[PDB]
């Protein structure tokens, strides 16, 4: 399986190893039981627009 | 910016504005933590002493939301050099730190391998500021952005009067009237990927704004990703 599909079902970051992919997250991201999503830590995680008003 | 469009509310929440001796806007950054902000090299000779303003979209209105920090650290490149504008990279360690909030936020850094082989090879990125809204124009006062094209650098190159180093990158457009421009210098160049923005260059340098034949001119920050790392401990 290949970081070249879908960015191997990675939210961010996707690097292969020998047989499949390992996905990671920026710093205040924390990766998901299923290996594959970014959760945010905090209420500003980086990189996203703040489009709800908390 | 020359075309684009104004960012909307919370839409570009990591742009940063530096502010010299009379809090007029020269030049922009990214806010890469509570502490640190990311511009140009070359700025830091253009004005003698200046603050960072972030949560600004508007300079001529009081929001509310805005906040000037003063800095305690510049931290230049050590190779930067004015002649070509090489090494065009600095960050700022402000004196009190950035509480996020709407308009308030990190532009995300990516992992280097993974920038070069997925942001770089997308199709566009977004560069935003105060810049001038033509090449002999004046400063908006609204914050803008724009979706810029990357270019491949042999056609950089074959455009460019001036070397363009393996330390920089083109994007924008050959004839279409849409650039960055003077004062947007030092800014952000973000790349989207599902929803989430990295920092992928930083504003540099152009001849002129919007010219045919001539892009937009960037630091190309995965060159420096270790740098960064190290510069903010
Ligand atoms: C060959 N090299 C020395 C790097 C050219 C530097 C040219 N240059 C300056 O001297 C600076 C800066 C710039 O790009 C700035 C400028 C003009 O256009 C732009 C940009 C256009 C597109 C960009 Cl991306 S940045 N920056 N000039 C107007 C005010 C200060 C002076
Ligand atoms: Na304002
Ligand atoms: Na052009």
């Amino acid at each position: 399986k290949l970081c070249s599909l879908d960015n191997g079902d990675c939210d961010q970051f996707c690097h292969e190893e020998q047989n499949s992919v390992v996905c990671s997250c920026a710093r205040g991201y924390t990766l998901a039981d299923n290996g594959k999503a970014c959760i945010p830590t905090g209420p500003y995680p980086c990189g996203k627009q703040t489009l709800e008003r908390r | 910016i020359v075309g684009g469009q104004e960012c909307k509310d919370g839409e570009c929440p990591w742009q940063a504005l530096l502010i010299n001796e009379e809090n007029e806007g020269f030049c922009g950054g990214t806010i890469l933590s509570e502490f640190y902000i990311l511009t140009a090299a070359h700025c830091l000779y253009q004005a003698k002493r200046f603050k960072v303003r972030v949560g600004d979209r508007n300079t001529e209105q009081e929001e509310g939301g805005e906040a000037v920090h003063e800095v305690e650290v510049v931290i230049k490149h050590n190779r930067f050099t004015k002649e070509t504008y090489d090494f065009d990279i600095a960050v700022l360690r402000l004196k009190t730190p950035i509480t996020f909030r709407m308009n308030v936020a990190p532009a995300c850094l990516p992992e280097r391998d993974w920038a070069e082989s997925t942001l770089m090879t997308q199709k566009t990125g977004i560069v935003s500021g105060f810049g001038r809204t033509h090449e002999k124009g004046e400063q908006s006062t609204r914050l803008k952005m724009l979706e810029v094209p990357y270019v491949d650098r042999n056609s950089c190159k074959l455009s460019s009067s001036f070397i363009i180093t393996q330390n920089m990158f083109c994007a924008g457009y050959d004839t279409k009237q849409e650039d960055a421009c003077q004062g947007d210098s030092g800014g952000p160049h973000v790349t989207r990927f599902k929803d989430t923005y990295f920092v992928t260059g930083i504003v540099s340098w152009g001849e002129g704004c919007a010219r045919k034949g001539k892009y937009g001119i960037y630091t190309k920050v995965t060159a420096f990703l270790k740098w960064i790392d190290r510069s903010m401990k």
